[PDB]
């Protein structure tokens, strides 16, 4: 149980880390990609009626 | 790639749009045709309708 509160220390501050580094990089690109998802669905709700 | 996948459905938006709006083209010159020929028929009518009124009065 020690053993893995050395591993839950070391390897979750590595985790939030790269997590952290991703996210700065990644929740732009996340909001990129998901915003363009939107589109998909209204593109798709007026292709429909048309 | 989401980018190609986006710009492919507006198209398609574009290509059925155009049909659309194509076939109501068509339908709107059926309309003013025959709504003429109709409006050609009813002054016809009128004319008739007191025509033989007119006809009648005077064999009186």
């Amino acid at each position: 149980t020690n053993d893995i509160q050395r591993d839950l220390a070391k390897k979750a501050l590595e985790c939030n880390k790269l997590e952290n580094r991703v996210y700065d990089l990644v929740r732009s690109s996340y909001e990129q990609r998901n915003f363009l998802i939107k589109k998909i669905s209204h593109a798709w709700k007026a292709l429909q009626t048309e | 790639a989401l980018e190609v996948q986006l710009e492919l459905l507006e198209k398609e938006l574009v290509n059925t749009k155009k049909l659309s709006q194509g076939c109501n083209r068509k339908r709107k010159h059926y309309q003013m045709e025959v709504g003429a020929r109709l409006a050609e028929a009813e002054v016809k009518f009128g004319q008739l309708l007191q025509s033989s009124i007119q006809c009648r009065v005077a064999t009186l």
